[PDB]
């Protein structure tokens, strides 16, 4: 394990190290320009030396084929002594060059890094989804086929839930519902209830109440609201799960409002009933 | 802020103007260092140096913040009277000026009266260094609220 | 698991001893085991009490450094005590273990400073281990299903293996669920054999949703730190976009697909905080806890790829104007906020912004777009804030400005405000709005004379009516903007303007002491068009000073203060001039 290299990252931009009385924006901007001018001018001097080497490289070249010429001929003893200094020289001065090369080469380890050197770009992808519409819908047909469905999928889970309002299962089972379930069964399984309130079950009639004043909430805040009712729960939930004494009379004195409502639904209940049988 | 730009140009960073426009007075009584846009043409010739192409150096920062600090506690412009850059520069090539010494407030303080002139006596090279200027501040502000 | 996954593919014979790859958890709240047979390599008894009885050292490092010099595989694990965190929890554990080449074995310790081996004999394993725990009375919490669930959804949901669960619920039926992980990662395999669906499928099982999203982003990229990226962008605005206090964690971050952490406030800006999406790498500083990134300057650099890589995805969105529309109605929100605090890149956000000009009944038009027509000699952008469309669609201000063809926008909204006081600057030419200290415009040369005229003749009746107003308005002159009312109300350039005025009392935790300095020096505008000023005039050399004067400029001037914009504070002293007169309306007040 070996962490000395993840130690040197600088950013032209840091938030967190600020003083009181600087302007952050400012400091950005000194810090960025200065980055880059540094660099700039490492930069300069770098194709600098890279030049000053090539033109050693190709002087040296030259002396080589100097040399050779010189070997292929003979007598010169005096050209042969002054080519001789001047190589000796240019060793010194490659020394030089050699010398300021290794520490300038040694030196860039201890560069601090930065984005531009660390990362370089391979790939890269869009998309935009504007697939065709997204339905058209009538009155009449829609209102059986999928509603028949919907019922045999539906009646017997929501049966078999609506036995208890314990609230982390009754808010979780809603979750499921509100993913899955529409509102023509909802309407109608409450209507069930209603015309089934002869046997008089307390607690079930509690939680049959709790359901249809939840859906009828729901429904009236999402048509006011203008958003789809199945996507709007969360908040409710919310509201709800944290619903204190005074939002929970507040809950009992709109219950007692369901309730006369409930008075006027089973007297014209009877009333049917009469006319009907 | 003296503590503000000692503490930016403690990591070795230049600000190569700071015009008195360069600052917002915030909430209260805060300074706020700008950049966009008194000294702003009274610089020293080092400016004016364009040699090397690299003039520049602390020693105008410190003489520029000490020229601005001291007309800003003044509260008016020195040099309005003549004025003609062509001649100013000829001017400033050879035959130089010096500052005038009777624009000088009464209630001058004596330990920045006394750096303000030792600032400048030969060469505008051998200025101290920010945090004892921050001390003698400190000291002449702790030193005399009544007693 | 991976291990032995990777063996394989080197002479699949050897695999005769079960074929296939499952991971299993076994609950059990009747002698209060934990179960947790897998299906990986196996162990040796050598290499079990030589390498397992040892702290810290990994013999992971070892294989992989046997394993040549440079291949295919990434794998995780480095440190080498983690099942010494097996105790955190716990009183005692039984590892149960076989290799095909050895035979059954025990080990068991408690926590204590020994440990034993032990062959046996019973149920026969094909290459698994097991490891058996006893859990300890004061935490029998973690036996429940709805934990397991929770701490497993929350962590490691991504591994693309079988985890499977049998637990016992109501003849009474052995689950069998095995739904704990059936979502695989999508970011791994070739970009392009992926058929959009999925991308709209993945969406859904990110957070909890039935709709889709709107956008999509895929890069990757190389180099010495890697990752890839996978944001998206949400279709519907919450409601609850601002509710914060709960943890934020729209972005997620893992390394080599395990769960780390998330935070943003250091990932992306605040007002980029609607973008979800998973930013996964392969070897970054961690710690010894494996939660916490050291070294947190990586977490700096990051940020300025994400923000830059997401910016052109929003520049891009910008052809099609169908799609547009449905966006910029409902996150244009965390533009203007964003285009507030910023300064590395502001001028490529100035142009996103759609508005309502003098020119389109019912469409948006873009600022980008109105460079293009406009007049030669003209200079500056000229622009209005209001508090409503319609109460700033017809503004007596504007009766000058728009007989004459000009073109002129409308930011009508608390922070359209907090966007122009910052922004000044728009490809070489200036924003400027209509009450800034008297603005005038280039026009013909003859004007310039009667106006004058009324400047050097009207001095006297400019003269003497400040002396009736107290130290309310500051001057009052004649311009152009009014050819239909008599007066009106403009502010002055180093001071607030009327629409902050009310965004800073409707504010609600603010000082009390700044009212004092910053309030906009007050400026009246008169027209000397309307027949009242004139008549004015005569009364004015007639009768040196009456109460009918002061009536009649105190009248005119508390209605001007309503005109723009300016709630009064004592509404009874007008009301009362308001019903002095309609008595008169029907005759005989007494
Ligand atoms: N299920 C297992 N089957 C066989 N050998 C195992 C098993 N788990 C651990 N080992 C062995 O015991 C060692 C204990 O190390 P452990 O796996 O707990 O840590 P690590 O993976 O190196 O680190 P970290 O948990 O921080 O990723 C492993 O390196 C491996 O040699």
């Amino acid at each position: 394990v070996d962490y000395s290299v993840w130690d040197h990252i600088e950013v032209s931009d840091d938030e967190d190290e600020t003083h009181p009385n600087i302007d952050t924006a400012s400091l950005f901007r000194w810090r960025h320009q200065a980055r880059v001018e540094r660099m700039e001018q490492f930069q300069k001097e770098k194709e600098e030396l890279d030049r000053g080497c090539r033109e050693c490289k190709r002087k040296v070249a030259e002396c080589q084929r100097k040399l050779k010429e010189l070997e292929v001929a003979e007598g010169g003893k005096a050209e042969l002594e002054r080519l001789q200094a001047e190589a000796q020289q240019l060793r010194k001065e490659e020394r030089s060059w050699e010398q300021k090369l290794e520490e300038m080469r040694k030196k860039e380890k201890s560069m601090p890094w930065n984005v531009d050197t660390l990362s370089k770009d391979g790939f890269s992808k869009s998309m935009v989804n504007t697939k065709p519409e997204k339905t058209e819908e009538d009155s009449e047909e829609v209102r059986e086929q999928k509603h028949k469905t919907f019922v045999e999928k539906y009646e017997k889970q929501i049966k078999h839930f609506g036995m208890l309002r314990r609230w982390d299962d009754s808010q979780k089972y809603l979750s499921d519902n509100v993913h899955l379930v529409c509102e023509e069964t909802a309407n109608y399984l409450v209507i069930w209830c209603i015309d089934l309130e002869v046997e008089e079950k307390c607690a079930l009639m509690e939680q049959v109440a709790h359901q249809t004043i939840v859906m009828q909430f729901i429904l009236e805040l999402a048509k006011s609201l203008k958003v789809d009712p199945r996507a709007c729960f969360r908040q409710f939930f919310t509201k709800i799960k944290t619903a204190d004494r005074q939002y929970m009379e507040g809950f009992n004195d709109e219950l007692e409002a369901f309730k006369e409502r409930v008075r006027g639904r089973a007297k014209l209940r009877i009333e049917k009933a009469m006319k009907e049988y | 802020t003296a503590q503000g730009m000692d503490y930016l140009h403690a990591k070795s960073i230049i600000h190569r103007d700071l015009k008195s426009n360069n600052i917002f007075l915030h909430e209260d009584l805060t300074v706020k260092i700008g950049d966009f846009g008194g000294s702003i043409l009274w610089m020293a010739p080092e400016v004016i140096r364009m040699q090397d192409k690299n003039p520049y150096s602390f020693q105008s920062d410190v003489y520029a913040f000490g020229i601005v600090l001291y007309e800003l506690m003044t509260g008016q412009l020195p040099y309005s009277n003549i004025n003609n850059r062509d001649q100013i520069i000829f001017m400033v090539g050879r035959g130089y000026l010096s500052p005038d010494l009777s624009k000088v407030r009464s209630n001058c303080p004596k330990a920045m009266k006394r750096l303000m002139a030792e600032c400048l006596k030969k060469k505008r090279d051998e200025r101290p260094l920010f945090p004892q200027i921050l001390a003698s501040i400190e000291l002449l502000a702790r030193s005399l609220p009544k007693i | 698991l991976d291990k032995i996954r990777y063996e394989s593919l080197t002479d699949p014979s050897k695999l005769d001893s079960g074929k296939e790859l499952k991971i299993d958890i076994i609950p059990n709240p009747q002698e209060r085991t934990l179960t947790l047979v897998d299906t990986g390599i196996g162990m040796t008894k050598a290499d079990l009490i030589n390498n397992l009885g040892t702290i810290a050292k990994s013999g992971t490092k070892a294989f992989m450094e046997a394993l040549q010099a440079g291949a295919d595989i990434s794998m995780i694990g480095q440190f080498g005590v983690g099942f010494y965190s097996a105790y955190l929890v716990a009183e005692k554990v039984v590892v149960i273990t076989k290799h095909n080449d050895d035979e059954q074995y025990a080990w068991e310790s408690s926590a204590g400073g020994s440990f034993t081996v032990r062959a046996d004999h019973g149920e026969p394993i094909g290459r698994g281990t097991k490891v058996i725990l006893h859990l300890k009375e004061d935490q029998t919490e973690y036996l429940e299903e709805r934990r397991v669930k929770e701490v497993v959804k929350k962590h490691s949901q991504f591994i693309g293996y079988p985890i499977t669960l049998y637990l016992e619920k109501e003849k009474e039926k052995y689950i069998d669920q095995e739904e704990l992980n059936k979502t695989k990662p999508i970011w791994t395999r070739n970009p392009d054999d992926i058929t959009q669906e999925e991308y709209g499928e993945f969406y859904k099982s990110l957070t909890n949703d039935w709709e889709d999203h709107l956008a999509v982003k895929h890069f990757s990229v190389e180099g010495q730190l890697e990752f890839r990226a996978l944001l998206f962008i949400p279709r519907r605005a919450p409601f609850d976009l601002f509710e914060n206090k709960k943890k934020k964690n729209n972005i997620k971050l893992y390394v080599r697909r395990v769960f780390i952490m998330d935070s943003c406030d250091e990932l992306i800006p605040e007002y980029l905080n609607f973008i979800r999406g998973v930013v996964d790498s392969e070897d970054l500083p961690l710690n010894i806890s494996r939660e916490m990134l050291q070294q947190s300057k990586i977490l700096k650099v990051i940020r300025k790829n994400i923000v830059k890589k997401c910016l052109e995805l929003f520049s891009e969105l910008a052809e099609d104007k169908e799609n547009y529309k449905k966006f910029y109605e409902a996150f244009s929100k965390n533009l203007k906020l964003g285009i507030h605090e910023d300064s590395t890149n502001r001028r490529r956000l100035s142009e996103l912004l759609r508005y309502h000009t003098s020119q389109s009944g019912d469409e948006m038009t873009s600022l980008s777009e109105y460079v293009s027509r406009m007049k030669e000699t003209q200079k500056s952008i000229y622009y209005i804030t209001g508090e409503s469309k319609e109460q700033v669609a017809n503004s007596a201000f504007v009766e000058r400005v728009r007989k004459r063809g000009f073109e002129v926008v409308y930011m009508t909204e608390p922070i359209d405000e907090y966007c122009v006081q910052q922004l000044k600057e728009f490809d070489g030419k200036s924003l400027v709005s209509v009450t800034k200290e008297g603005l005038e415009l280039p026009e013909d040369e003859e004007e310039k004379k009667k106006m004058e005229e009324s400047k050097a003749k009207f001095e006297n009746l400019c003269k003497l009516m400040k002396e009736i107003l107290d130290k309310k308005v500051e001057k009052v002159t004649i311009s152009n903007r009014l050819v239909s009312s008599p007066c009106c109300i403009v502010t002055s350039t180093y001071g607030w303007t009327a629409n902050m005025e009310r965004i800073m009392k409707a504010q609600a935790l603010r000082d009390n002491s700044t009212m004092g300095y910053m309030m906009a020096k007050k400026h009246l505008e008169i027209n000397p068009d309307h027949p009242i000023v004139e008549t004015l005039r005569q009364k004015a050399e007639a009768d040196k000073n009456d109460k009918a004067v002061k009536d009649l400029v105190v009248l005119l001037f508390e209605t001007a203060l309503l005109s723009s914009g300016f709630s009064l504070e004592d509404p009874q002293t007008h009301s009362n001039r308001i019903y002095r007169m309609i008595k008169l309306g029907l005759g005989i007040d007494e």
